[PDB]
């Protein structure tokens, strides 16, 4: 005489439990940008030379970053394209901003453009209006 | 000082041998494995060291331990000889 | 040359013999067996009943957690306690000042 | 009836399918029977060398083992001489020896060097017939050969890579940088191609492993 | 991609062309010549989740938002790290991102702000606040080790009297709360902000939202003292009435 009786009906709790290993895609929303603020690529893309692609999370690839402890920096990574026309698109947004020419170093080899200073916030708008 | 007379014997090494020519198959063994077995389980060598490292000390005591049991009485305590000065060297100096 | 085959660790249940002077002395207990039905559940043959507590291990269980584990009755006369000590700390302070 | 395949998970909509031409060993001039689609993002990364130089690095150091050892002063019956068995296993990050799978396979197909086939299935068993067909398609002096899975290799491949010593057959799994580096051209099947895919495109996205997944 | 144009004009790469990347190794000194020659644990560690955090989640699809919000499926769905090693022992909410999240669902959290409880349920959320055992909620953070050590599913455990008073609190809306005074701290809590109190028996899926396990229960779905047939991908009773006393004592 088992002491334990088997029923299937309860095991969908165990089967929600299950760990996922993929981020699921971003669902549909009626109206755009969310209410908290997230709003996904810009439709139709831009047809620059430059492509910048989201992140794995659907996010803008842009991060702040401090070395040395005083020199405050942005890098974008995730650019495709033409480096140089990005930079000088950047070049020019930045400097009425700035009020001068922003100091900037270019990695080609990495893809990579580092800019001393903070201005995620001006650039992650920038970039929506570049339709990315 | 003076030096030999006459050229060493000619060696020829393939370098497409079995051996040469395999190394390194299923180094990738996790990634397209599924990761059942991790990389360091392909590790030959002595026990103690098998998917892991240290320096010399951190080897020595890893490795009494792991055979201290099946260690000699003369090996062990000639280890235990050396460990100790080891230890003040590290450890004090 | 062909590689020779794909490296493999062997699947299913495993029982350690425990005669045997190798093996370790923590393979050979229960919780090792516990842990082949965990693995492999009716394949690995433990019976389930097997797994409950025995009426030993119930009894031990019990006196543990009455000893130790105070139930809500207990807890809320405890509170009541607390309070009347507070509210009697409380006007000894008025009174005194 | 050309052989059409499409990448089973979805291409950027922003980067274009890359093709090759698929092959097949069944006659010396079958080069051509059909065209295949292959990811971008797996058959068109940047070409980051430095990367696959790493992987070498770390492919034939991790397994290194040195016996080399001398005693010193105390124990005579060299004063940095080596001391005991030495080890320089280390491990780098998943991603980047990913990464680094990917980009031998950008550098081997953009250089011609890859070569797509729908089956490994020989006519004959002759190393000859091998050999000579290689020189048809004028591929390399030394050939990769990967299948799916060991157990179903064809058998008439097996006794022509077994006893050819510049072409080598590996199984899928066995795959390595150092021997698409070390082998002139690779030679993939079409079954091989979609689990390489299916591993290297499963890597997006960490839900960080919190135990090994042994 | 010019880049790509580059790649197929070069000629095949070798082994030995291979090349370390520039400033990877930095230079060593080795004494072959003269230039080295000569010379608080009783406090609850709790992790909070803010409600800016909290409405991306719910933006991003992370967390159904059918399922009422659940601890396991943050964990499930990444939404903090939690370390046994840490012993974290308590769960809250961070008073940032209010006017950010603005969403209405259920949800239990160890603790959960005065505050941001009137908010979501001004929204319509349902909010309650139950206790799980460190060790308790490591082992429901982690439900398939245990089944391969074989334990059973345990009775879910309760405060100690330190923090019997909090749940204990209508206000704190604990699972030991008096669901007497549950409608009308409800109706109170509308009037703090004044905004018209939305019956949750009005919601169509009030049963399901209002869905609370027993205390001993750790698992809704699972009642405490169960069993798991995890090759059997099923879930086993005890039938034995002596467990029924070892589960009552």
């Amino acid at each position: 005489n088992p002491g334990f009786v088997e029923s299937v009906d309860e095991y969908q709790f165990v089967e929600r439990l299950l760990p996922p290993t993929k981020i699921p895609e971003p669902p549909k929303h009626k109206h755009y940008p969310t209410p908290s603020g997230w709003q996904p690529p810009r439709d139709p893309l831009p047809s620059l030379p430059y492509f910048v692609r989201r992140s794995r999370m659907h996010n803008i690839p842009v991060y702040k970053e401090i070395t040395h402890g005083n020199r405050q920096m942005t890098l974008i990574r995730k650019v495709e394209g033409d480096i140089w026309a990005l930079q000088k698109d950047v070049e020019e947004f930045l400097s009425p901003l700035l009020g001068k020419t922003p100091i900037t170093q270019v990695n080609e080899v990495t893809g990579t453009l580092r800019i001393k200073g903070y201005f995620d916030e001006q650039l992650k708008a920038w970039l929506l209006e570049k339709g990315f | 000082a003076f030096v030999r007379l006459t050229l060493p014997p000619p060696k020829v090494v393939d370098r497409w041998n079995e051996k040469r020519a395999l190394f390194g198959v299923y180094d990738n063994i996790g990634i397209l494995g599924n990761f059942e077995k991790h990389p360091k389980e392909l590790i030959k060598g002595p026990v103690w060291l098998r998917g892991w490292r240290g320096n010399e000390l951190q080897r020595c005591v890893r490795k009494k331990k792991f055979v201290g049991n099946r260690m000699f009485i003369e090996d062990l305590h000639n280890l235990n000889k050396r460990i100790s000065y080891l230890y003040k060297h590290f450890n004090r100096h | 040359y062909r590689a020779p085959p794909p490296p493999r660790r062997r699947p299913g249940p495993h029982s350690p013999d425990p005669e045997n002077l190798l093996t370790p002395r923590w393979q050979l207990t229960p919780r090792y067996v516990a842990k082949q039905f965990g693995r492999h559940g009716a394949i690995s043959g433990v019976p389930p009943a097997s797994l409950w507590p025995t009426p030993e291990q119930l009894r031990e269980l019990e006196a543990e957690e009455q000893e130790w584990y105070p139930s809500l009755a207990t807890m809320q006369e405890s509170l009541r306690l607390q309070q009347q000590a507070l509210e009697a700390r409380r006007q000894a302070r008025e009174q005194r000042i | 009836d050309p052989v059409l395949r499409k990448c089973e998970l979805r291409i950027p909509v922003h980067r274009r399918p890359v093709q090759a031409w698929v092959e097949s060993l069944r006659g010396f001039e079958q080069e051509r029977i059909g065209l295949a689609e292959l990811h971008p993002d797996v058959f068109a990364t940047a070409p980051r060398l430095d990367i696959v130089h790493q992987v070498a690095i770390w492919q034939r150091n991790f397994r290194r083992i040195s016996y080399a050892n001398t005693k010193t002063r105390a124990e005579v019956s060299v004063a940095h001489g080596p001391r005991g068995p030495t080890s320089y296993y280390y491990m780098l990050p998943m991603k980047v020896r990913a990464l680094g799978l990917k980009v031998a396979l950008t550098v081997k197909l953009m250089q011609d060097d890859l070569h797509i086939v729908d089956s490994l299935e020989l006519p004959t068993a002759d190393p000859q017939y091998l050999t000579e067909l290689a020189q048809y398609r004028h591929w390399g002096s030394s050939v990769l050969l990967v299948d799916l899975t060991h157990e179903e290799m064809p058998k008439n491949v097996v006794a022509a890579t077994s006893g050819l010593n510049s072409f080598n057959l590996i199984p899928a799994v066995g795959l390595n940088v150092y021997s698409m580096l070390k082998h002139q051209t690779l030679v993939l099947t079409l079954p091989s191609v979609a689990f390489l895919e299916d591993k290297l495109l499963w890597q997006d996205s960490r839900y960080t492993p919190l135990y090994p997944f042994r | 991609g010019t880049s790509l144009d580059l790649l197929r004009s070069l000629p095949r790469v070798s082994l030995a062309n291979l090349k370390p990347s520039p400033n990877s190794r930095k230079r060593e000194r080795r004494p072959r010549d003269r230039r080295r020659g000569r010379k608080h644990s009783f406090r609850h560690q709790y992790q909070p989740l803010s409600l800016r955090r909290l409405q991306y989640l719910i933006d991003l699809g992370r967390v159904d938002p059918t399922q009422p919000i659940d601890l396991t499926q943050l964990v499930n769905g990444r939404g903090v790290t939690i370390q046994p090693l840490k012993r974290d022992y308590g769960v809250q909410l961070v008073e940032e991102g209010a006017d950010t999240f603005q969403a209405k669902i259920n949800i239990e959290v160890q603790l959960a702000s005065e505050l941001a409880i009137a908010a979501i349920e001004k929204n319509g959320g349902v909010v309650t606040t139950a206790f799980y055992d460190p060790r308790s909620l490591e082992i429901l953070c982690k439900p398939i080790p245990f089944f391969l050590r074989g334990q059973p599913i345990p009775k879910r455990m309760l405060p100690p009297e330190s923090l019997v008073p909090y749940y204990t609190d209508a206000k704190n809306r604990g699972y030991l709360a008096d669901p007497a005074k549950f409608p009308e701290a409800r109706l109170e809590l509308a009037m703090k902000f004044g905004y018209v109190l939305p019956d949750i028996t009005k919601d169509e899926l009030f049963r399901m939202l209002s869905a609370r396990k027993d205390p001993r229960q750790i698992f809704f779905g699972l009642a405490p003292g169960w069993v798991v047939n995890m090759a059997d991908k099923k879930i086993l009773k005890p039938t034995d009435e002596n467990l029924l006393k070892y589960y009552s004592s």
